[PDB]
RNA sequence: AAUUUCUACUAAGUGUAGAUCGGUC
């Protein structure tokens, strides 16, 4: 019960991380659903733990299309973030908003969502 | 009076209603306790087995018919085909003899060998059970007792196959035309040069290994064409020339590989034989299967990429071949290669015109638009531009094969650039753990790959000729056609992938129920009355279908009124009702003796306050009292049960009491809140019944007459029609012009936004900004297939809304409709609306305007569902959109956007800089170049007799000026250039006199070239009428350099922001308003012509009399 | 983002605005 509890501790670190991401997803969901679909930021999407205070701008998976339609998951009720229009079916559950359009974006844009409105 | 009194209810039209049927009571429990589910699934899968095994049985029937058929007139068609024909009406005797072969093989098809026990119940119930060994399938056949509706549909397909139509699906066209003309072609190859090829391998070794049949040299006679038409003749004949394994480890090749193996001069300029086709009868379901197809076809070392290397080696062989005899198919891509090699497109046309000017054009040119249209159809008529002809079209320092070769290595080098980023995709262990529908970059790789390969496929299919022509090259066309067919196979791979990736996440599977009756309600309570076992019950706003089980329907007719409650009126008089009771049929349903499926939709709800749909208003006026016979029922009502697609795991909701945002920025509210659940696509997670009720409208007509003649008679006495220009625009994507009969603008407006009307509330919704953001999505998604399908279907809903607006214009104004035409031969490729979507627009005009129904009118009078308007004939083909269809007046349009709406001047001066000789001739053609200091403008009094292609003017002598300023778009850069500052910039520059009149000879005194080039530049800016910005939408104005007789110039900024625009506002209103004035000219032709002369009035307008009417009728 | 199916909405609170004949590639 030495290394097993060690990887359990790693799973608990990932639990605190994914609950920080889920908490910021909830408050960020509130400030995004406060916006009338025009002052929305261009948001990086992912289906992986994306940890906005530890964002890595390395891979070409970074994308900057305007988010919308952040509705539930009605077996577990979630904020869900279609990255395009209604009819693109690109639902995700991990988002980080950034500055503007594509190509070597700026870095983080943390907690400036009230300055978008 | 009005013009709508005679065009109502003229002819018949059938429709198919669709409504919602849900189970009521214990009907689902009785279907579960009578075992109606396994026999429809098993019977359906066995039906797919019947379609497969009748493809196989009909394949054996083709094997039986085409086996023992001999020919008699074979040698005459061969010989007279290859005697280098002598056409004194000879080829109509040759081709008529070929028609005698078509009636010979069609006489063999129709005359004998069965032909009567083939599309009935005996081929499927008597001949099929004695066929098909491994007799479990025979037990799968006998469960189709009398259900031959999908069987008679498949029989309709299999009688559309074998007919006297001679298409690619017809076997007689394929074998006679393909196998006989390729057979005679192989005898023309085989008799000319085969003595160089071989005399020892063919008859000694190949005959011994392959067949030990008759000789291969004897296979070029009458005996073999009677044998090759079987499947074994195709297997042997393609086993000799193509090769065959010969049931060993030999894997021998054919004759063309021996032509490659002959090694005469290490070039092998020898003809190759043509392969002959087989019979006409020879995954899109998972990510890994279509991905495995991509791991089969487009990998690194396939035969497909090897055939592409045979195309590159084939253009190397083209570099060491000749340049004569290789034909080019005439189309739009000869302009594309004109842009590739030469400067512009029609330059090659002009060089063709040069040879045409060698033939028809003499001194004192008599060139008219009839000469340009006969010249254009002569350009279509040639169709056989060879490479030596393009070499004669080439000027000095213009190498066709060298610039052609460098730019095609540029194209396949760009394809190699796509392949360079495609190597690291599927190297070693490519099992992509994500979804194919989820990842973005791989779809971009395969998309750019299939777009490069498919665009190269359009280019190489533009490198065909005409076929069956004169002396043509003999080794290029073999690998050209074969690698072309391999490239058509990867075109099918593009079809499979593009049809797979855009799959929606909800599936639609409907199937008709029968309830074990092959007589299910084919009429409407006829004299049978027990074979249909179903009738329409009604209760208020809820309808109830009564399906009777046959074990109780024989003694179910006990219909008491009962005088209490629950009058379920049954339908009869095949149309009236008979009352009944309530608790009797409640006992029947609750004991399991009757089925009652509720007919209902959204519009029969009590929780509703708005205007219903159109099918519901068809259905309410169906059973109404004063139905004189307008809307009646018809047979073939079809109840489709539909399964579930969205499972219970992936449902996403809008919850209760949560203020969510709102999409439309034109919403006066910003948030909204409900007290319950709003799901995402609830209508697909259920199991649902959907009923089709086919009705017929005006089955007994009133007035059958010619529509267009009556339109031309009633508008002959009329003085004020209206015309509705619907034109594809650069910025305003759709626009509406509605003009009177005289020419004054009545109502012009744009369709960037749609005004939604509900409960008196008028809320607009813009599609210019929305589809502008959809073009932002197409501008950035790293994927476009789903994006382009969203643009296509978004424009389909958009043009449906436009269909509503045009129907409101016909129901409100009752206009004649000139809109924009698809068959004028025009192609601009600048607007955001493509051609196929507008084909769907006019297709929905044909399918909509057959019987047009207003929704908010009186059903007693005209306009409703009972007496709707019939203003457009039926649908025939895409080529039926020819100049007139009912009130839809199709009008072709040449030179309407780039023409002055005030005066009518069009771009006739070709101000492309050619040389200094035509520049001195250009300035010397001006009869009066004078300057005045008071106006500070540059006057140009000139004659249109001294210029090329300016004979279409009526006056020929005009006074021009230069007013305003221009935007020189590229020195983009936005180089805004004024008028007096440029000429005084050049005249204060170079220091010549300009303070004097009549300086047309002082301008020709210069010998430098940049003076003439800059003057041609200022003529290009002065005649550039499109004075737009192409940046922001600040001022998209249209100012003209030509004033009218009133003395004022047309500045569109003054005539835009007005309450009553007497002039058009932009180029789109210019174009559509000029099409409107073309129908004003056509009604002028209605005023010129006679009464019966209206049968043949020319409506297709020219341009010379359009310049005459455009100039001489401005006021 | 709720429909007889399709599209743009929430649009006065399990809907609202339009359009649709046909089984067949
Ligand atoms: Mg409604
Ligand atoms: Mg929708």
């Amino acid at each position: 019960h030495n290394d097993e509890m060690y990887l359990v501790v790693q799973a608990l670190i990932r639990a605190c991380i994914i609950k920080e991401i889920d908490l910021y997803t909830e408050q960020l969901y509130n400030i995004i659903k406060s916006l009338p679909y025009d002052k929305r930021p261009n948001v990086v999407y992912s289906d992986q733990p994306l940890d906005p205070n530890n964002l890595d701008l390395s891979e070409p998976e970074l994308w900057a299309e305007q988010v919308g339609e952040c509705m539930r998951y009605a077996h577990n009720d979630q904020p869900c973030f279609y990255i395009g229009s209604t009819k693109r079916e690109l639902r995700v559950n991990y988002i980080v908003p950034v500055i503007g359009v594509r190509d070597e974006i700026e870095r983080v844009m943390t907690l400036e969502e009230v300055r978008n409105l | 009076m009005s013009k709508l009194e005679k065009f109502t209810n003229c002819y018949s039209l059938s429709k198919t209603l669709r409504f919602k049927a849900i189970p009521v009571g214990k009907t689902q429990e009785n279907i579960d306790n009578k075992r109606l589910l396994v026999e429809d699934e098993k019977r359906a899968e066995d039906y797919k087995g019947v379609k497969k095994l009748l493809d196989r049985y009909y394949l054996s029937f083709i094997n039986d018919v085409l086996h023992s058929i001999k020919l008699k007139n074979l040698n005459n068609y061969i010989s007279l085909f290859r005697k280098k024909t002598r056409t004194e009406k000879e080829n109509k005797e040759l081709e008529n003899l070929e028609i005698n072969l078509r009636k010979e093989i069609a006489k063999a098809f129709k005359g004998n060998e069965g032909y009567k026990s083939l599309f009935k119940k005996d081929i499927i119930e008597t001949i099929l059970p004695e066929f098909l060994d491994d007799k479990d399938e025979i037990a799968l056949v006998n469960s189709f007792n009398g259900f031959t509706t999908a069987f008679t549909g498949f029989f309709d397909n299999r009688e559309n196959m074998f007919s006297e139509e001679a298409k690619s699906t017809s076997i007689a066209f394929r074998c006679i035309n393909e196998n006989l003309t390729r057979y005679i072609s192989n005898m023309d190859i085989f008799e000319k040069v085969d003595a160089i090829f071989d005399k020892h391998e063919v008859q000694e070794i190949k005959e011994k290994i392959l067949n030990s049949d008759y000789d291969v040299e004897d296979f070029f006679e009458g005996e073999f064409f009677n044998f090759v038409l079987t499947q074994e003749g195709i297997d042997v004949y393609n086993a000799i020339i193509g090769g065959f394994v010969t049931e060993s480890g030999e894997k021998i090749k054919g004759l063309n590989e021996y032509i490659n193996l002959y090694n005469q001069k290490t070039k092998q300029k020898l003809p190759k034989f043509k392969p002959l086709y087989k019979q006409v009868l020879s995954g899109y379901t998972s990510d890994e299967e279509v991905l495995e197809v991509f791991r089969n076809t487009l990998n690194k070392n396939s035969e497909i990429f090897s055939s592409i290397k045979k195309l590159e080696k084939l253009f190397k062989n083209f570099d060491e071949y000749s340049s004569a005899g290789i034909f080019v198919k005439n189309g739009p891509a000869i302009s594309t290669i004109s842009k590739d090699i030469f400067g512009e497109w029609n330059v090659i046309r002009d060089k063709w015109n040069a040879e045409y000017d060698d033939i028809h054009l003499k001194k004192k040119a008599v060139v008219t638009e009839k000469y340009e249209d006969d010249r254009r159809k002569s350009f279509k008529k040639i169709g056989s531009f060879s490479l030596e002809q393009l070499q004669e079209y080439a000027d000095a320092d213009l190498s066709v094969v060298e610039k052609l070769k460098e730019i095609i290595i540029q194209k396949v080098d760009e394809i190699y650039k796509v392949y360079g980023s495609s190597e690291k995709l599927f190297d070693a262990d490519f099992v992509l753990e994500k979804s194919l529908k989820k990842n973005d970059a791989v779809v971009a790789i395969m998309k750019d790959l299939l777009d490069s390969v498919k665009s190269f496929e359009n280019y190489i299919k533009a490198f065909f000729g005409e076929g069956k022509e004169t002396n043509r090259d003999e080794s290029f066309y073999g690998d050209f056609v074969l690698a072309y067919d391999i490239l058509l196979k990867v075109d099918h791979i593009y079809d499979a992938i593009r049809n797979y990736v855009t799959q929606k996440p909800y599936s639609k599977d409907k199937f008709k129920l029968y309830f074990q009756n092959p007589q299910f309600m084919g009429g409407w309570d006829k004299d049978k009355e027990t074979d249909y076992r179903a009738t329409i019950l009604r209760y208020g706003s809820k309808y109830y279908l009564a399906i009777m089980d046959k074990k109780y329907a024989k003694c179910l007719q006990k219909i008491d009124k009962d005088d209490v409650n629950g009058n379920y009126e049954k339908i009869n008089y095949k149309v009236s009702f008979e009352s009944a009771s309530k608790k009797e049929v409640d006992k029947l349903v609750e004991e399991g003796k009757l089925y009652m499926f509720q007919i209902y939709n959204k519009d029969f709800s009590d929780k509703s306050h708005g205007t219903p749909n159109l099918h519901t208003m068809y259905f309410k006026l169906l059973f109404d009292e004063n139905n004189h016979g307008q809307i009646r029922l018809s047979g073939g009502a079809e109840l489709f049960m539909r399964r579930a697609s969205l499972k219970k795991e992936e449902l996403v909701v809008h919850p209760a009491n949560s203020p969510i945002a709102n999409k439309n920025p034109d919403n006066p509210k910003k948030t909204t809140t409900l007290s319950y659940d709003v799901y995402k696509d609830k209508r697909f997670s259920e199991d649902q019944y959907e009923l089709h009720i086919p009705i017929a409208i005006n089955k007994c007509p009133k007035n059958i007459f010619k529509i267009n003649t009556e339109v031309r008679v009633l508008l002959k006495h009329d003085d004020n029609p209206y015309v509705i220009g619907i034109d594809r625009g650069e910025r305003n994507l759709l626009y509406i012009v509605v003009v009177d009969g005289k020419g004054n603008i009545v109502e012009q407006y744009s369709l960037n936004e749609i005004i939604n009307n509900f409960n008196g509330i008028r809320i607009k919704t813009d599609y210019h900004s929305l589809l502008d953001k959809k073009e932002k999505e197409r501008f950035e998604a790293r994927q476009n297939w789903t994006s382009i399908e969203n643009i296509k279907e978004l424009k389909a809903g958009y043009i449906s809304q436009v269909v509503h607006k045009i129907c409101e214009l016909v129901e409100k104004y009752d206009a004649v409709i000139a809109l924009e035409d698809l068959n004028s031969g025009f192609k601009n490729s600048r607007v955001k609306v493509e051609k196929q979507v507008y084909q769907k627009f006019e297709k929905m005009l044909i399918d909509k305007l057959n019987y047009m129904v207003d929704k908010k009118s009186n059903p007693c009078a005209t306009g409703g569902a009972l007496k709707g308007y019939q203003i457009t004939n039926k649908f025939e083909s895409f080529k039926s959109m020819s100049t007139q269809n009912g009130f839809i007046f199709y009008i072709p349009a040449w030179l309407t956007s780039k023409i002055d709406p005030s005066t009518g001047f069009v771009n006739l001066l070709k101000t492309k800089y050619t040389s200094i000789a035509d520049s001195k001739k250009f300035i010397s053609s001006f009869d009066r170049i004078m300057y005045v200091p008071e106006e500070d403008l540059f006057e140009f009094a000139l004659d249109y007799k001294n210029f090329s292609r300016t004979d279409a003017d009526y006056i020929k002598k005009w006074k021009l000026y230069s007013y305003g300023n221009r935007i020189r778009i590229f020195r983009f850069d936005w180089e805004e250039v004024c008028l007096t500052s440029a000429y005084k910039e050049l005249f204060n520059k170079y220091g010549i006199n300009y303070q004097q009149g009549d300086i047309r000879a002082l301008l020709c005194e210069q010998s430098d070239k940049a003076f003439y080039s800059s003057f041609m530049a200022l003529m290009s800016l002065m005649l550039q009428m499109r004075n737009s910005i192409t940046g922001r939408t600040d001022v998209d104005f249209l100012i003209s350099p030509v004033k009218n007789s009133d003395g004022i110039f047309y500045d569109s900024r003054n005539y835009e922001a007005q309450e009553n625009a007497i002039l058009p506002k932009n180029a789109d209103a210019n174009g559509a308003y000029n099409i409107a004035r073309k129908v004003l000219w056509a009604i002028g032709q209605f005023k010129k012509a006679e009464d019966e002369k209206l049968d043949k009035v020319k409506i297709a307008i020219s341009n010379k009399e359009w310049l005459e009417y455009a100039q001489t009728s401005v006021k």
